Order: structure tokens, then sequence, then C-alpha cells
């Protein structure tokens, strides 16, 4: 039994040398014997490889003292309805040097914001993991021909995550001490969060007594929505998957049962708007 | 397409440390909360007649150690996150790590917590004869 989390997406037909393989599974078959691995002097390590590692498959069900849970109950999300931000990501597929994973392309929010990112992935090398631009193609189809121009209009992730923190701060400073991302089939959104979210124990703002909602790598500091100027990471966010509330069909068909003012414009932010709208109608009517 | 590298038993701990600001602290706190150690490491079949040094180019396990592939014993390699040393490169990936048999259940945790003696090359408290 295996998972898709950290799946190797390279086109290389061989596995890794026992010293460079992150796991027993990834060790090349030549070295495997009796459930273990052997060192073969004369079969050396590879010092040039670039292997794209998949970020699809995260499971945030940890239970660690002092670490708040990311996924919250419906009743807790209702209490923090002011912090609700709908979130959806339209991705692109890995291509050319790699195949088998999706990378974030357009990030949409119920605020009406759409951010286009450069297709970036986590590429393992003989020394470390390189967070870098990778070859990507928009999903095969005509419902995704709006993404073709976006493949060249993207911003580097260091810029994108700064814009997310700035947008959430401007939207939530006067409404809540938190953010609750409202999702529909959370898988790819949680994958995308790996690019702009950090977690840990609950902290306070460096400039005030309010709980920290942002983090800065540059200065190793924490900030609330009021003092997050220049911050790059969303810290300790909360979320909920509306799809798991017993809905039988797709997002649009369930949203349309209660609301006729949000026509589908087939864009990331439109799905995010529909998700938050559906959550409000379902929870408060 | 693609080849799976992980097993479902590691999904929770790997996802937890993959999102943490301080992954080393997150892993230690995960263990302290009753979490299972990272499994699916590269354990070697060796003679057990090796030098006993901590980090080697070939498996050097003695009768009291188990040899493992270095990248598989590194939390940062396992989570595919930044390494904490200023150059950003790994010291375990590309080498073999000898772990004491009593600590072989959690090789990732062992390397995170322990240090190699710069004089004799053995682990401190687990083979280092120096003072
Ligand atoms: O030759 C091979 N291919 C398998 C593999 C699994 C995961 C990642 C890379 C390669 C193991 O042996
Ligand atoms: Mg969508
Ligand atoms: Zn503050
Ligand atoms: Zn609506
Ligand atoms: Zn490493
Ligand atoms: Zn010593």
């Amino acid at each position: 039994n295996v998972t898709g989390l950290f799946k190797d997406c390279s086109k290389v037909i061989t596995g890794l040398h026992p010293t460079q393989a992150p796991t027993h599974l990834s060790v090349d078959t030549k070295f495997k014997t009796e459930g273990l691995c052997v060192d073969i002097p004369g079969i050396p390590k590879d010092m040039t490889y670039r292997r794209l590692i998949s970020m699809m498959g995260f499971k945030m069900n940890y239970q660690v003292n002092g670490y708040p849970n990311m996924f919250i109950t419906r009743e807790e999300a209702i209490r923090h309805v002011r912090a609700w931000i709908g979130f959806d990501v339209e991705g692109c597929h890995a291509t050319r040097e790699a195949v088998g994973t999706n990378l974030p392309l357009q990030l949409g929010f119920s605020t009406g914001v759409n951010l286009v990112a450069v297709p970036t992935g986590y590429v393992d090398t003989p020394n470390n993991t390189d967070f870098s631009r990778v070859s990507a193609k928009p999903p095969p189809g005509d419902q995704f021909k709006h993404l073709i121009p976006l493949m060249y209009k993207g911003l580097p992730w260091n810029v994108v995550r700064i814009k997310i923190v700035q947008m959430l701060s401007d939207t939530l400073k006067n409404l809540s001490d938190r953010v609750v991302f409202v999702l529909w089939a959370h898988g790819f959104e949680l994958t995308s969060m790996k690019y702009f979210v950090k977690i840990g124990p609950e902290r306070t703002c460096c400039l005030c007594d309010r709980r920290a909602t942002c983090f800065s790598t540059a200065s190793d500091t924490y900030a609330c929505w009021h003092h997050s100027i220049g911050f790059d990471y969303v810290y300790n966010p909360f979320m909920i998957d509306v799809q798991q509330w017993g809905f039988t069909g797709n997002l649009q068909s369930n949203h349309d049962l209660y609301c006729q003012v949000h026509g589908n414009a087939h864009v990331a932010s439109c799905d995010a708007i529909m998700t938050r709208c559906l959550a409000v109608h379902e929870c408060f009517v | 397409a693609g080849n799976a590298t992980e097993v479902p038993a590691n999904s929770t701990v790997l996802s937890f440390c993959a999102f943490a600001v301080d992954a080393a602290k997150a892993y230690k706190d995960y263990l302290a909360s009753g979490g299972q150690p990272i499994t699916n490491c590269v354990k070697m079949l060796c003679t057990h007649t090796g030098t006993g040094q901590a980090i080697t180019v070939t498996p050097e396990a003695n009768m009291d150690q188990e040899s493992f592939g270095g990248a598989s014993c590194c939390l940062y390699c396992r989570c595919h996150i930044d390494h904490p040393n200023p150059k950003g490169f790994c010291d375990l990936k590309g080498k073999y790590v000898q772990i004491p048999t009593t600590c072989a259940n959690d090789p990732v945790g062992f390397t995170l917590k322990n240090t190699v003696c710069t004089v004799c090359g053995m682990w401190k408290g687990y083979g280092c004869s120096c003072d």
C-alpha cells in the first residue's frame, strides 16, 4: 500500500542510489534484496538528477499539544463567519521533464482577487530540494483555454505569497483575529497552501497583543492582520471543506439552488465566491 | 504516471513537518504527543564488521548498529523542505548513517537529536570514547 504524497514525477526509468533515496520504495531495484538494500561498490551515486516531487496528498489530521488544528468543525466555522474567505485554485499539469502532478496557476478568493503564479514545483537534487519553475501545460480541454495566456502572465511565488498576505490583511483586520478558508474538494487547495502557509504553536503579534496571523521568513517574526506589512506567509490559518457537508452534486449546481446572483464566469475567484455563498446559505438558513 | 515514494503510515507526520515553521521542533513535539516515528527508511543488509563511524561513504555498521541510507534518515530530505544549515545543502544525503540498534526504530529522530564527535567520528553518547 502506497500514497500519492511525495510521488516521484520524473521520466527517469531507474530509481535512486540507497544513499540518495528518501525512502526504501524509491531505491533502485538493483540494490534490493530480502526486504533490505545493499551497497554495491562500483555502482555510484548520481550527481546531476532533478526529480519533481508531488505535493498532492497532504493529510492534516495531526493531534499535537499546543498546535491548533487547521480543519475545524462546522459549528466552529459558524462562530467565525466574519473570517470566511472562499478559496479555489486552477492548476496546470507538469510536463516535459516530469509528469504526474498539478502545480498552482490561478489562485482565486471570494474577495474577487485572482493571482497568477509561475508554475513552480519541488525538485529533489543530490543536495537538497530546489523550489523552482518547472515546465507545465494548462489542463487538456476547452473549458481551460482561458489558462493558456496565463502560462506567461505569472508572478514568482515570493511575490504571490506577499500579495496573499496583503489581501487577507486588508480584508480581515477589522473583521476577525483569524482566517477560515472555505473550500470545495480541498485537495488541490491544501496542496497550494504548502506554497504560502506555515503552522506551529499559537503566537502573538510582535507589535501588539493580538494573535499572530502572519509570518516573515526574512526576519523570523509574527504579526496580526494590522501589522503584517511585508510579511510573506499566512500563519496558523483555519479551513473547512463545504463539499463534505452531504451535498450530492457539483459546486455550481448546489450554489444555484439558493442563489441566482453569481453566474459562473469559469474563473478561480468565481468558484471561491460560490463556495463562500453556498456555505453561508447552508449554515444560516 | 509517476512512482510512489511514500506509505500511508507517514502521511500525517510528513504533512505536519512539511507545513511547520520549525520542522525539527514539530517532529520532536509529534513524537512527544504519542506519534509514530517516520518509517520506510533505507535499511541496509551489511556484514556488521564495519568501523562503527557515524557517517560514512559505505555501510560501516558494527555489531551494535544498523546501517541506513543517509537521505532516508534526514527529516529535511523526507519532507522535501529547506535544510537548516546556512549553505542549504545536506550532510546525510549521499552518505550512510550508522544508528545504534536500540535507536533503530526512529533513525530520523536519532539524527535530529544527536551529534557526531569531530575527533573520533562516533556519535556522542553512543560510541564516542573521548571526554
Ligand atoms: O527503479 C525503480 N523505480 C522505483 C521508484 C520509486 C519511487 C521513485 C523512483 C523510483 C524503485 O525502483
Ligand atoms: Mg475550480
Ligand atoms: Zn499586531
Ligand atoms: Zn451566490
Ligand atoms: Zn537532508
Ligand atoms: Zn569523540
